[PDB]
């Protein structure tokens, strides 16, 4: 008897509207219809039983096969039943032998062992229909565009699984040998940055899983000669989670299979690797180890302040995970004007990559995070690395001055083993260099780009009509800047600086904000800037200019003034030592007593009781919780409790496409979602009702050609 | 050993193969065309995929490497053919087992062999059957199975002479007004043709009888839409059997525990009707349009194999107008009458034509209840048109 | 190459007072224009004017080959109004050539202020 009495809440007949209701046939089966149909409405006060189900056939075990199978066939969404419980007992040893009494339910404990149908039909509705009338956050209230439906350039899987580049090659050889490999290089190697760096600058890094595994096959043919894909790290771990409610871990995970010949390389900061406050070492091992444990294979690894001794965590980590270790050099100044800077020189940088070296790293990343190493300083910075040092120079850039196609040229000049870049639909601006325009750029030239240019034209094709689904996210910066040679903002910052401004109501002071920025640089001792060190000078620059501060009264002031948290907190030394120091009377006034730290937060901090968050996490949950699960509420307590609940709420989401993700979708149009190879639903979104009383609007699918009927509430 | 059944067809047939593989616990896929995108087919199965877009309704079901790229793609071990798209093509069948997967059917020598009428007639010959040199014949037809080791068994006579001209409208078994010998006669020729060429899978054998003499017509070598009737007077599985003897189970084996032919019986009569878009009216030209209200039979004796009829999408002129296949069991043959007729008031289908007045007034007519009934019982019979 | 020198020497014949490039597409790819450039001082008398368009964004990286082959004068838009379809960005070409022997004939912050 299929009713709705709950197995899991001492048979507590369900009650409700029957959203689904669909039936099993055939061969020996029968069936007398009680009260369940299409969209019955379950009383409470009738015996609830919704249909009697009963199979004949000449053997028992045959009887109780097709039972089985009846019973799994049989659907009913909206109420509960007692289905599972059914299908519990026809597996069972003690029923199947026939010599069961009436004692077995209550002797027989795997019975109540169900376990929730994730029900991806009903979810992929309710989330569809609750974008489509309350709307995506960050976005507008608009109907639902993307015109251009590009094909997507496909490669047979067997055709890469016969590719052999750099993943290979780290499987040969090591970390160490893969390097040595790389100098003899005569071209100049590549890194790709779409995955990560490219829309995280230009699309504040919201693209989704499904656009990048959509093209994951045509990229491993593209890149096939390529030396990394940059497809992890900076920001994509918390936005992924958090924005796009999808689990990082799985991006990679499937990046992984679809391309098997190349090596994969995250953003690593030295601090926190991924995090977003400070954690003791421990989090930083398990973070590497299950990085490279799951796909990535090359780590560069950076300190928002060069704190070489800040970096020695996250290089044992990756020294012991046999990956490859990269030890990257923040620029700013500019070595080319010796009045810019008597720290920030020549010898500084020289110095700093020797100490690297030493430490170990298998390559030598610069990350010009602000697009600041002019060419000729490209020219001479890396000429002078290249015979002070043995490590392969890796050399990363930001198109934000317009120049970082001349510098890299430069750089390629003077001996460079590997440069970042982007497809050209994607690059440019604060993005890297694109990869197009550099391939032709050095046509004519003694050392070329090892690539592609007519897989990359397709790639580029394909991300132009990509790109048109973040519309909504597209950043403010409609050309290049020069002015960043004089305020030294990195890439975004000067955008987010100024809706903050804007936001303070200092508009149209925003002059006197950037000269700010300049000037509390050199107030703070004229330190590198990148996250999470580019807000602190961010946030004093606003907010001096804010209280009317000078050079001189922000110390006769101070002991009133009260700063900013994140100006405080890097008087502290929460975010390391800067390479000059802390200007004693500007660190006594803003910290106002406070103790400041000596050494790295690390070793301040204790080590996690990693059985402790399995602990609580395998109670929270009903059991699953792997290693990848642990390191994350970790990371990311808020965001990945609420990442859960989601996942709980409307399963996979990844799997929908951007545009409907977005969207959800108009009246009369039919998508497709794919819920799994195999299982695609087909929907058509026919009709929604006006609210009722409640606020509750109806929503009339048809879902692979059954109608369907969900209710959401409009927030209005 | 089969991991992976991959069903060569769709509706109603699609749908009863899927029900037969996962009480073996083969995991299954379909296939489908952008006019059964919305059909129930494809989600009765683990995984479906839509064999090329750039083909139209028709050659979606007939197009021999396509549907073989999705097998192999979707890593099938298996394919079941069902009926009436590929079924009998031989050259499906050869191209299948060249790629690794076992069609489910007979030997590509007995497709080959039972085509064509002339050498459908030759291999009769050397059996000692009986051929045509003629009106008032019954259409008898004998089901067979055996395993890819010899091994035969006939699951005895479906009576079809209720058909139009074409459509094998209305069909019992077993037979009534048909004396045990008289048809053991039948039934023994059938299995006769069959032991000679060391037939394998399921097949039917098919026959005209007038009083005692009968001729060979043809071989059908594959399932029947009818087969659900012999099912239900023996109590095997048909298409469970099918898929069981392609994995190269011995039918006396414990996997089909087979009775030996002596032990094999019919209890009690059963009886199925096809319910179409068909207009009794019209010619029998079928309804397209859209489907309003669907609402269907059950209870004792009663056996629906759903198709492409519920409440939702249009049906396509392109496949065969069949919506849904019931069928009914009792020990009487009047109590199986009578539940068809019951069952088929029931039966309720809103917006588009149906069968069911005509299939009606066949039931109640008692020259059909007689069992002495004959092929031109339509032909015969003008009450059986009735305006109601 | 040889055409475009027959063609300089008989303008130059015909009494134009400057030579001019037009690059109407931006394929005068960074090389090409080192040594077009280079052999058309040279082989004419002429100031070289050069011009073109961005559209495959070495633009920036051809003025400067031009630069380096002794070019007079090259055709800008200021940096709000360049790139791509445009002119390359003079903001930008004038921290370019830092560090070069050729510096750009312009005023840095007005450049600024203009775009
Ligand atoms: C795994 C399964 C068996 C049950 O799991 P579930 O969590 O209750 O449902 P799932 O979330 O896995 O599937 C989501 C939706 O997938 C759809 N779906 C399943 N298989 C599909 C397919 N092959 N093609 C398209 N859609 C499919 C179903 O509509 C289901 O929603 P519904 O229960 O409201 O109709 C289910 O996916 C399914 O329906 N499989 C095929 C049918 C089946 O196995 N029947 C039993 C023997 S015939
Ligand atoms: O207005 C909200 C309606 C529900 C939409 C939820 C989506 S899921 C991804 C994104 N992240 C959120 O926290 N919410 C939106
Ligand atoms: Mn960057
Ligand atoms: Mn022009």
């Amino acid at each position: 008897r299929i009713t709705t009495e709950d197995p899991l809440n001492d048979f507590m007949p369900d009650t409700g509207t029957i959203i689904a209701y669909r039936s099993s046939g055939g061969f020996g089966v029968r069936l007398d219809a009680g009260d369940g149909f299409q969209g019955a409405e379950i009383s409470p006060y009738y015996d609830s039983l919704l249909v009697k189900l009963s199979t004949h056939a000449i053997s028992f075990k045959q009887a109780e096969e097709k039972m089985v199978r009846s019973l799994r066939e049989m659907r009913i969404r909206g109420v509960k039943t007692n289905i599972p419980f059914l299908i519990n007992v026809m597996k069972n040893k003690k029923f199947t032998s026939g010599d069961y009494t009436t004692k077995f339910i209550e002797e027989t404990p795997e019975l109540f062992d169900i376990q929730p149908s994730l029900d991806r039909g009903t979810k992929t509705l309710e989330y569809i229909g609750n974008v489509t009338i309350n709307g995506f956050p960050n976005v507008e209230k608009r109907p639902k565009p993307d015109y251009e439906l590009a094909s997507i350039p496909t490669v047979s899987s067997s055709k890469i699984a016969s590719f052999s580049g750099t993943k290979q090659l780290l499987d040969e050889v090591g970390p160490k040998g893969v390097a040595e490999w790389v100098k003899k290089q005569d071209d100049v190697l590549l890194t790709d940055t779409t995955f990560r760096d490219a829309h995280q600058s230009l699309l504040a890094t919201r693209v989704r899983t499904k656009d990048m595994i959509n093209i994951a096959s045509k990229t491993a043919d593209v890149f096939k000669d390529g030396f990394s894909l940059e497809m992890w790290g900076g920001a994509t771990f918390d936005v992924a989670y958090n924005f796009l409610k999808e689990n990082p871990w799985e991006r990679l995970e499937r990046l992984r299979k679809a391309i098997p010949n190349v090596l994969f390389q995250m953003l690593l900061r030295a601090s926190n690797a991924v995090g977003y406050k400070n954690y003791p070492d421990n989090v930083i091992h398990k973070f590497v180890q299950e990085s490279a444990k799951a796909g990535i294979d090359v780590f560069r690894i950076f300190d928002s302040l060069n704190w070489v001794d800040q970096m020695k965590v996250a290089n044992e980590a990756v020294q012991e995970a046999g990956k490859i270790s990269e030890g990257t050099i923040c620029y700013t100044g500019d070595i080319l004007n010796p009045e810019r800077s008597n720290i920030y020189t020549l010898e500084y940088y020289v110095k700093l990559a020797k100490e690297l070296e030493r430490e170990g790293f298998h390559i030598l990343a610069i990350k010009d995070m602000a697009g600041l190493l002019k060419p000729k300083a490209a020219y001479e910075l890396i000429g002078e690395l290249k015979s002070a040092v043995d490590l392969p120079i890796h050399l990363h850039t930001h198109d934000t001055s317009g120049n970082g196609l001349l510098t890299y040229k430069q750089a390629i000049d003077a001996g460079v083993d590997i440069i970042d870049t982007a497809v050209a639909s994607m690059s440019g601006l604060t993005s890297q260099p694109s990869a197009n325009s550099l391939y032709y750029a050095l046509n004519g030239f003694p050392r070329h780009l090892r690539t592609d240019i007519e897989g990359m034209e397709s790639l580029s094709h394909y991300w132009s009509t990509v790109r048109t689904y973040y519309s909504d996210f597209e950043s403010d910066i409609k050309s290049p800047n020069t002015e960043i040679y004089q305020h030294e903002m990195p890439g975004g910052q000067y955008s987010n600086l100024s809706q903050q401004a804007k936001s303070l109501g200092l508009g149209e002071r925003f002059d006197e904000v950037k000269d700010m920025y300049r000037r509390v640089n050199f107030l703070f001792g004229d330190i590198v800037k990148v996250t999470p060190s580019s807000k602190v000078v961010g946030d004093m620059a606003l907010y001096m200019v804010q209280n009317d501060l000078d050079e001189q009264s922000v110390i006769t002031d101070g002991y009133k003034l009260d700063f900013p948290e994140s100006v405080v907190s890097f008087f502290k030394g929460e975010i390391g030592q800067p390479v000059n120091g802390f200007n004693k009377d500007l660190q006594a006034v803003i910290l106002k007593g406070q103790e400041a730290l000596t050494a790295r937060p690390g070793e301040y901090l204790e080590p996690v009781d990693f059985e402790k968050v399995r602990e609580l996490l395998e109670e929270e949950q009903q059991g699953p919780v792997t290693e990848q699960d642990i390191i994350s509420y970790v990371l990311y307590p808020k965001v990945y409790e609420q990442y859960i609940q989601t996942r709980n709420q409307y399963g996979n989401l990844s799997l929908l496409d951007t545009p409907t993700f977005f969207f959800g979708m108009r009246n009369g149009e039919t998508v497709e979602i794919e819920i799994d190879k195999g299982k695609r639903l087909i929907i058509k979104l026919e009709t929604i009702s006006e609210p009722d009383e409640n606020g509750n609007r109806t929503i009339y699918y048809a879902m692979n050609g059954q109608a369907r009927r969900i209710y959401i509430k409009d927030e209005n | 050993q089969i991991k992976k059944l991959l069903v060569a067809n769709r509706g109603e047939i699609a749908i009863r193969i899927f029900r037969a593989a996962a009480e073996l616990d083969i995991s299954t896929v379909a296939i489908y065309s952008n006019e059964d995108k919305s059909s129930l087919h494809r989600y009765k199965a683990d995984e479906s995929y839509l064999v090329g877009s750039d083909l139209g309704p028709a050659e979606s079901y007939l197009n021999i490497e396509r549907i073989i790229d999705v097998a192999k793609q979707a890593n099938v071990d298996a394919i079941h053919p069902g009926y009436g798209f590929l079924s009998e093509n031989e050259q499906f069948a050869r191209r299948c087992a060249e790629e690794g997967i076992k069609f489910i059917g007979p030997h590509l020598e007995h497709l080959d062999m039972f085509g064509d009428k002339v050498k459908a007639r030759t291999t009769a010959i050397k059996a000692d059957l009986p051929v045509i040199p003629i009106d008032n014949p019954k259409h008898i037809e004998v089901q067979v199975i055996g395993d890819e080791h010899g091994n035969i068994v006939h699951l005895f006579e479906r009576d079809c002479s209720v058909q139009r001209r074409h459509q094998k409208v209305v069909e019992v078994a077993p037979s009534v007004g048909l004396s045990p010998t008289l048809r053991q006669r039948i039934c023994d020729a059938a299995i006769q043709l069959m032991e000679n060429i060391k037939y394998v899978n399921a097949g039917t054998v098919e026959f005209l009888v007038s009083g005692d003499e009968f001729f060979f017509i043809e071989v059908n070598p594959r399932v029947q839409v009818e087969h659900t009737i012999t099912e239900m007077v023996t109590g095997i599985d048909i298409v469970k059997t099918q898929i069981l003897v392609a994995a190269g189970a011995d039918l006396f084996g414990e996997e089909i525990n087979m009775p030996q032919q002596k032990d094999i019986t019919t209890l009690g009569y059963a009886i199925q009707c096809r319910i179409t878009t068909e207009d009794p009216l019209n010619d029998f030209m079928p309804d397209t349009g859209t489907i309003i209200a669907y609402r269907s039979s059950g209870g004792f004796g009663v056996r629906l194999d759903a198709g492409d009829g519920f409440q939702g999408a249009e049906i396509s002129p392109y496949y065969d107008s069949l919506l849904v296949k019931l069928s009914t069991h009792a020990i009487s043959f009047k109590q199986a009458e009578e539940k068809m007729v019951r069952s088929l008031r029931e039966m309720r289908i809103r917006g588009v034509k149906t069968n069911i007045p005509f299939l009606i007034n066949v039931m109640k007519n008692k020259k059909f209840t007689s069992g002495d009934y004959t092929t031109k019982f339509i032909e015969e019979t003008p009450e059986l048109f009735d305006i109601q």
